[PDB]
């Protein structure tokens, strides 16, 4: 590779109570940033969301804004690039309802979400589904911190691999992610994630009030 | 300091040169001022496109550093405000390392600086002053300061240095130190003894360089 | 399946399984079924008209004698068709001047011999090539025909 | 494990064909009306090629626009399932493929005046569904048919052919096995002429052979050209009958 | 076929006057004037395309069987803006190149009363914006063949109160008028380029058979009945049906098909192949015994 | 960046070709003399054709062969263009029409043709193999890049020597040039590349049907002649009386007879070039040691 | 994909968002558009299909097999998605690729037992997708083609013994003879949400004005994962009431067997 330093190509790689921590506006490189850390049981997730915009696009005739989201692997190389694109497409399907696009004509908002770490403990005699509500939490904070107009606070929850995002105080849905798990958990997951949403919502609102103060 | 250089060897370039020190042979070409790409454009100054090609293999991150250091030398040399919104392509093709490229890039960098300067002179581009670069090294036991070291001397060195100075007033006044790239560890007494002896041999080189420039170019003029 | 073409030519699919270095590769080459395969016998009347000369000029002789070795009935005059096994074992006897005078070697046999043992294949080819007034060797391309081509029946080795 | 030869003394090849037989040719026009201005589905042997001609139309970028001639682009998509053994990587960036694309462009730049569609773009998309020797010749025939279907003006047909050589005599229209066995020559022929748009030799070829091999190919290409005219005219007769 | 109609087929990629062939020679009379579809060398005249030989006076040409639609001067076309630049729009019509419009070729709100402004050229997006549909007449032609459009009429302008659909341009020919009133209180706009606009009949159309500030409004008629909407859908499907059978679309054909399609209760029944084929076939046979 | 040529130049050079004249004062079948200079190191070769200057460098390193080919070594040819040969070339433009063609011509002439014995590049089967690399540097351009490169690659490969190796299974000590002499790379044949440029007369009058203006064809065109040509043809021939490869993509349509004539003309050139290349290899091989006879064992 | 003016989109919304929902065409909220399917046209492959939509949308699926060690090869079914004239990298491509691989996992919506040859070796199935043309989200289009292809796939038959632990025989396959791949391919349905109405098989113009969308998988006569909400466009995306989500799942649950029945014909 003439672009980076990959080293020797003839070598081989190595072969072997909900708690939240919110911080926003710690990056001076962009318009809005957010830090989300969650620890449950033996599993914990820390990711960083960076927002750049809204910046004008030359020659653009779009009467509304344009959102672009990209997830990155900060440290541990676990999630496939194909899967990162899928979540990104899911995330954009959410905030296009959340973000007031009519406010930014001929403009574009780029959103970078760095998944620096996730720690997984598995006992021996999906996976990215659990990180999704934290990505939504981070972006919604980073957008609100940046000054981007949001119609409502976007939040979500993960129940047995079933992720569902809520706005307007859980009355409606802005996103739905179901993988594997079990059937007939429709009513249950909708109620369990709604509790996680309301919990994540109040902490998100309090976060802005704290830092803003 | 028995270097040898030729000027104006390439046909399809505004300016070119071929600098040779010991083994180390580098050929350089310069085209400009010309129309720049949009991403290269500078509203008020000249844009420099600097390319370094290795003697073996393709250009890697190693040559990317050679391009960067060569940029630090050539940038203040050129009167860039004379060419706003314009481009100057500077390409260096290292033909022979003259050193173990797996360990050192000392002689190749100095030879590229001297060749690039000569190519800029040939191309007729506005320069604020003159310039010369030499490689220097220090021995493991003797700790002597050897100017223009051989490849064999580099193997047994404790530190390697690239020195490029900016000269004015007929090559007698050091305007500034364009680049000093010291890798290794140092003692103050050795440094100034190096700079004192180094300045002498540099001044002798300019005098030789002036001779070469006049001898080749004068037959062309009337 | 099997497709019929304009020339009266047919075409099918030859599928074989190849094992190399613990690997498994499916190899298929189209298999054309001809209708102009000569018996290469002097006695034959039907075949000779069918045969076609090369663009470079040439005429093809018929090897198999019209009066082969006659044996006690009910064999009488006869041609000999060989199996794969009798060839691998029997090559020396197949070169013996005192037996096997008019022999027909099927294409499928010639192919199997080539893969199993190249030197024997060369010796078999050479005898046909070196046709003298003593011993005659012939080769028939059965696979390039349709009258004789058979396909694997369900549950058949 | 097996072994095989090239040309038997009986004048028979590995697949059963003789030295001078063209494979089964099927041709098909207007296969993708809702996807392109012109389209063709080629079946030359086991080779299966979809060809789409999109244009002449507005360039997507005004930077890439010629005011004197149309911009001609060709992208060949050799699918990962074209061969018996599925290729793990994509073949799109492969230097062999870039040369093929470049070669085809050079060929047809001289065959279409390309002076009557200024400030437009002609995009040619190709999908190779199945491959079995002589894929270059089949690519040529697919583009020629599709371009004509699009009503895009051109001076003449360009027919492509594959040549196989053993010993003294070459074999017309080579498959993958023969291609593997022996060197082949790919010929681009313009109309009914003796003029070559494309001459492609990638393997070693005795110098004595080529003059005679060329003679065989040109004669065979003429037959191919005649078939193509029949293929389109016949389709038109069939289409008219369907209308009636 | 209660929910989805899936036609299947196995073992196949797909299913199913002098003759003209490539390299063919049309004539050897040097007196001829060679037109489109041909090329010549001395006395010999050859064909460049696949089509029928045409002889008009001394002008020999070959009419292609297929190809792009061509703009003639004076055609009534319907186009959708592609780009806005400078003091002009480039409007997709469906040809080789985008349609050309000049700020001086359109009519401002308030008209004659209105005074010339140099801010119009900087605010063209307030009149025509990318994606907008409109009626237009091919005013002039450029050297290459491109068309310059104009909407200097009440008949022409931005389109609304309806739905868009398109058929091959070969199925729509030039006529005295391309805007037609049909039963069901709907109006069709049959662009020569193949672009068709079906809308609720306005007062303008009614007047022909017998506000200048809002000629570029994206707003539709706030009161459009379901009976008109369901009529539009039906007219759309029958037009697609005529197009499916290579039948030339004419006002008579459309209304005839629209009333003939009434046999089928649900409008969605008109999307099936056998229904489309029969409807078109019934029209041809109807014209047979009526002619 | 598009080069600008005066209408006057385009009319002058075209008319001169009809009068059998050219700017550099050459013939139509004549090829500019090729100068070959070897550096101190093996594999260092400089080819010069008039103003055209190319430099090739052959290098090799221990590597592992592909799974598909456990008996064959690795061999690659690099021909990346740079603005040094002229501002017409974009830095790193390896997808341009002319670039990909040139890259493919060389590859089909040397790599595909099997000019280099890759089987002799294997040290231990399926484990360690030599990886020969040919790096072509286009120093400056006055046309004939393909011809310059083929000469440069082949002269380099025939020049080149690879450190002697003693192999005992999976352990191999690569003797240095100090310890023992290096070993020359194997060659099967010597491919040479010829470039032909085609032109149109654009003249009103032809004297006879029997004898006609026909087609313009010159050999090894300069930079100014390369921009005005209507056709490109590259034929590769050797001293073995065989066609290595020939590449004609579109351009001015030509008869099969005309191509053969160019092919036969090129054969006389590749013969002179091959012998000359061998000679300069012979002169440089004997050149290297002032005392080699004093040195010898056998 | 499709470009529409503000006026046209509003009219479409009025037509479709109406309480008695009307398709611009005239379809019912559960009616699909007619499609054509060709199978077994690639002899070089183990299975193949070609689906043509009414709007010219065309997709080609190929099925190839390879003997692998299931102890080292976790995924026994790999889906590959492509489009000529389109870069591989694109967000849409990888998303559909990731999605489809989950739909056809080894132990989720596919009987991977039918791929097992011996104790140690099994058949790896490569499902290559080629989308020639498409004017909307082709996820359901591809799904129908993959289904058809997997139901007409024929794999080589094993001859050697099936116990590599003891005797350890090299995998050999009898010539000519082949066994049809008996498997139950899942289906992927896509829905459109316009106001409070849910539409099966959204057209191009319909998707442009839709408020939201649903991607619902179907296997073994029941709803299964992956289930994904999806923005069919990006200018009119709005949140939806939970009852709509339950309506969509119910809608698929009753109309899917009809689709499968029309699709199960050999
Ligand atoms: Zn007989």
């Amino acid at each position: 590779d003439r672009r980076r330093l990959l080293g020797p190509a003839a070598a081989k790689p190595m072969a072997f109570e909900q708690e939240l921590s919110l911080h926003t506006g710690f990056i001076e490189n962009c318009n809005g940033s957010a830090l989300v850390e969650a620890r449950s049981l033996g599993h914990q997730t820390s990711l960083i969301s960076a927002v750049y915009g809204p910046r004008s696009i030359r020659g653009s005739f779009t009467s509304q804004g344009t959102i672009s989201i990209q997830l990155k692997n900060g440290l541990l190389e676990k999630y496939n690039t194909n899967e990162l694109k899928e979540v990104s497409s899911f995330l954009m399907g959410i905030f296009n309802s959340v973000v007031n696009l009519s406010r930014y004509p001929k403009s574009g908002i780029d959103i970078f979400v760095y998944l620096t770490y996730d720690k997984d403990l598995t006992n021996n005699p999906s996976q990215i589904s659990s990180l999704i509500p934290h990505c939504i939490t981070s972006i919604t904070l980073a957008l609100a911190d940046a000054g981007i107009e949001l119609v409502d606070m976007a939040g979500a929850g993960e129940a047995n691999g079933t992720v569902v995002s809520f706005i307007k105080n859980g009355e409606e849905i802005v996103g739905f992610w179901k993988d594997d798990g079990d059937d007939e958990d429709l009513l249950e997951c909708l109620d369990r994630c709604k509790e996680q949403y309301n919990r994540y919502r109040d902490l998100m609102i309090s976060c802005l009030m704290n830092q803003e103060t | 300091m028995s270097v040898q250089a030729e000027i104006g060897i390439l046909d399809h370039v505004d300016g070119s040169s071929e600098f040779v020190s010991q083994d180390t042979k580098v050929i350089c070409s310069v085209t400009g001022p010309i129309e720049p790409k949009a991403r290269q454009e500078l509203p008020t100054q000249l844009a420099l496109e600097i390319i370094v090609r290795p003697a073996k293999g393709v250009a890697t991150t190693r040559e990317k550093v050679l391009e960067d250091k060569l940029r630090a030398v050539l940038t203040p040399l050129i009167t860039r405000h004379c060419y706003p919104r314009q481009l100057c392509q500077i390409t260096c093709q290292i033909l022979e390392s003259g050193e173990d490229e797996a360990e050192f890039s000392l002689r190749e960098l100095s030879c590229c600086i001297n060749a690039a300067f000569l190519a800029l002179v040939d191309a007729g581009i506005a320069l604020n002053s003159m310039c010369a670069s030499i490689p220097i090294a220090i021995i493991k036991d003797t700790s002597d300061i050897i100017v223009d070291p051989t490849a064999e001397q580099l193997k047994i060195s404790l530190s390697v240095h690239t020195l490029a100075l900016e000269f004015v007033n007929g090559g007698k006044v050091v305007k500034n130190v364009l680049l000093l790239d010291s890798n290794g560890d140092f003692n103050e007494d050795q440094l100034f003894s190096l700079l004192e002896l180094g300045e002498q041999k540099c001044q002798e080189l300019v005098t030789n360089i002036r001779r070469i420039i006049q001898d080749n170019i004068s037959p062309r003029l009337v | 399946r099997r497709k019929r073409l304009a020339d009266g030519l047919s075409v099918t699919q030859k599928v074989f399984v190849r094992s190399r270095n613990g690997g498994a590769t499916k190899i298929v080459r189209e298999h054309y079924l001809r209708s102009d395969i000569p018996c290469l016998s002097r006695s034959c009347t039907k075949c000779p008209q069918i045969v076609v000369p090369d663009a470079q000029n040439e005429l093809p002789k018929f090897i198999l004698s019209d009066s082969p070795l006659e044996l006690s009935a009910p064999i009488g005059k006869h041609y000999v068709v060989l199996d794969t096994n009798v060839v691998l074992q029997a090559i020396d006897l197949l070169e013996n001047p005192n037996c096997f005078f008019d022999v027909i070697v099927p294409q499928i046999v010639l192919d199997e011999v080539r893969n199993k043992s190249y030197p024997v294949y060369t010796r078999l080819r050479t005898l046909c090539r070196d046709s003298d007034d003593h011993k005659r060797f012939i080769v028939f391309h059965n696979e390039f025909s349709e009258h004789t081509f058979v396909e694997r029946l369900p549950n058949e080795t | 494990m097996s072994r095989l030869e090239i040309y038997s003394p009986e004048g028979l090849r590995l697949d059963g064909r003789r030295w001078n037989e063209l494979r089964r040719f099927e041709s098909s026009i207007n296969t993708h009306p809702h996807a392109a201005d012109g389209s063709s589905y080629m079946e030359q042997g086991n080779n299966k090629i979809i060809t789409l001609v999109k244009g002449p139309k507005e360039p997507r970028l005004k930077s890439q626009m010629d005011t004197s001639k149309a911009l001609l682009n060709v992208s060949v998509n050799i699918t990962k399932f074209s061969k018996f053994e599925r290729s793990k990587s994509s073949h799109k960036n492969e230097r062999r493929v870039l040369e093929i694309q470049t070669s085809l462009v050079r060929m047809f730049e001289k065959n279409v005046m390309l002076n009557i569609y200024p400030r437009t773009v002609i995009d040619i998309e190709i999908h190779v569904l199945e491959q079995d020797g002589g894929i270059m010749g089949s690519l040529i025939n697919g583009i020629t048919l599709a371009l004509i279907d699009a009503g895009i003006s051109m001076f003449d047909y360009i027919s492509g052919i594959s040549v196989g050589l053993y010993d003294t005599t070459p074999l017309l229209d080579t498959n993958s096995l023969e291609e593997n066995a022996m060197s082949t020559v790919t010929l681009g022929v313009v109309g009914k002429s003796e003029k070559l748009s494309l001459l492609l030799v990638e393997d070693k070829i005795p110098l004595d052979r080529l003059e005679n091999v060329l003679a065989i190919g040109i004669a065979g290409a003429h037959r191919v050209r005649d078939l193509m005219d029949e293929e389109l005219r016949k389709h038109a007769q069939k289409r008219v009958s369907n209308a009636s | 076929s209660e929910v989805i109609t899936i036609t299947k087929r196995n073992g196949a990629f797909q299913n199913s006057s002098q003759i003209v062939t490539p390299g063919e020679l049309v004539t050897d009379d040097p007196i001829w004037m060679r037109g489109h579809g041909t090329y010549f060398l001395d006395n010999m005249t050859y064909s460049s395309v696949a089509g029928t030989v045409s002889r008009v006076n001394r002008l020999l040409s070959v009419i292609p069987l297929k190809g792009r639609y061509a703009p003639e001067t004076g055609d009534h076309v319907v186009g959708r803006i592609a780009e806005v630049g400078n003091k002009r729009w480039k409007v997709d019509i469906g040809g080789k190149q985008h349609a050309v419009l000049m700020l001086g070729s359109v009519n401002l709100p308030g008209g004659i009363l209105r005074r010339k402004s140099e801010s119009d050229e900087l605010q063209m997006r307030s009149f025509l914006k990318e994606g907008d549909l409109l009626n237009a007449e091919v005013q002039s032609l450029f050297q290459d063949g491109s068309a310059s459009l104009h909407t200097r009429s009440l008949k022409y302008g931005k389109l609304r109160n309806g739905m868009f659909c398109q058929v091959p341009s070969s199925l729509i020919v030039r006529a005295k008028n391309h805007t037609h009133n049909l039963p069901g209180n709907i109006t069709v706009v049959l662009g020569v380029n193949g672009y068709i606009w079906l809308r609720k009949t306005s007062q303008m159309d009614l007047a022909r058979d017998t506000s200048s500030w809002q000629i570029y409004s994206d707003e539709n008629d706030p009161s459009i009945s379901n009976n008109i909407r369901q009529a539009i859908c039906r007219y759309a499907n029958v037009i697609k049906a005529l197009a499916f059978c290579e039948i030339g679309i004419t006002q008579q054909r459309i209304v005839s098909a629209y009333e003939a399609s009434m046999v089928y209760s649900n409008v969605g029944e008109l999307i099936e192949k056998n229904v489309m084929e029969s409807i078109g076939s019934d029209i041809l046979t109807a014209e047979k015994m009526r002619g | 960046k598009d080069i600008e040529i005066s209408a006057s130049e385009s009319k002058f050079i075209l008319e001169a070709l009809r009068q059998n004249y050219r700017l550099d004062g050459r013939s139509f079948d004549q090829f500019r003399d090729v100068e070959i200079t070897f550096g101190k190191e093996f594999g260092d070769v400089s080819v010069k054709m008039g103003n055209t200057k190319v430099h090739c460098r052959i290098s090799c390193q221990i590597a592992q062969p592909y799974e598909d080919r456990p008996f064959e070594g690795l061999f690659v040819i690099s021909t990346e263009i740079s603005p040094m040969a002229g501002s017409q070339f974009e830095n790193g433009n390896i997808t341009g029409e002319d670039e990909v063609l040139c890259s493919r011509i060389i590859e089909k002439s040397v790599r595909r043709s099997g000019a280099l014995d890759v089987e002799g590049l294997c040290i231990v089967a399926g484990s360690k193999c030599w990886a020969v690399r040919a790096d072509v540097h286009f120093l400056d351009c006055d046309g004939g890049f393909i011809d310059a490169s083929c000469i440069a690659v082949m002269a380099g490969l025939m020049h080149f020597k690879k450190p002697d190796i003693t192999v005992h299974g999976e352990q191999i000590i690569v003797h240095p040039v100090n310890e023992r002499e290096p070993v020359p790379l194997g060659i099967l044949h010597i491919p040479i590349c010829v470039t032909f440029s085609f032109f149109n007369p654009q003249d009103t009058e032809e004297n006879i049907k029997g004898e006609t203006n026909s087609e313009i064809s010159i050999i090894d065109a300069t930079l100014k002649e390369e921009l005005l040509r209507d056709g490109v043809l590259t034929v590769t021939l050797n001293k073995n009386r065989e066609v290595v490869q020939v590449s004609k993509a579109g351009g001015l349509p030509m008869d099969a007879l005309t191509l053969m004539k160019c092919c036969h003309e090129a054969y006389s050139i590749i013969e002179k070039i091959t012998d000359q290349i061998l000679q300069l290899l012979k002169e440089d091989s004997e050149k290297r040691n002032k005392y080699a006879a004093m040195l010898t064992s056998e | 994909h499709m470009s529409l003016s503000v006026a046209e989109k509003s009219y479409l919304y009025d037509s479709l968002a109406s309480t008695p929902s009307i398709r611009p065409d005239g379809r019912l909220p559960h009616q699909f558009r007619p499609i054509e399917i060709f199978t077994d046209f690639l002899p070089s492959s183990n299975g193949s299909s070609r689906i043509i939509a009414s709007d010219g949308s065309e997709c080609i699926v190929s099925i190839k097999s390879k003997v692998v060690d299931h102890h080292v090869e976790n995924e026994l079914l790999q889906v590959d998605v492509d489009i000529a004239g389109q870069r591989d990298d694109a967000l849409v491509v990888e998303t559909i690729t990731s999605l489809l691989n989950k739909v056809l996992k080894s132990g989720s919506g596919v009987d991977s037992s039918k791929l097992q040859l011996t104790k140690k070796y099994s058949f790896k199935i490569f499902v290559d997708v080629l989308v020639i043309s498409s004017h909307s989200h082709p996820i359901s289009l591809i799904s129908f083609a993959i289904y058809s292809a997997l139901n007409s796939t024929y794999l080589p038959k094993l001859i050697s013994a099936f116990d590599d632990l003891e005797v350890e025989e090299l995998p050999t396959f009898h010539d000519y003879d082949m066994v049809k791949l008996d498997i139950n391919p899942p289906l992927v349905f896509i829905l459109a949400v316009v106001g409070n109405n849910m539409l099966l098989d959204p057209a191009a113009n319909e998707s442009e004005v839709a408020n939201n969308g649903l991607i619902i998988s179907w296997s073994n006569g029941k709803i299964t994962s992956p289930i994904r909400s999806v923005a069919l466009n990006d200018s009119n995306v709005k949140s939806f009431k939970p009852h709509l989500l339950k309506q969509g799942l119910a809608m698929v649950e009753k109309y899917a067997p009809d689709v499968v029945r029309s699709l199960e014909n050999l």
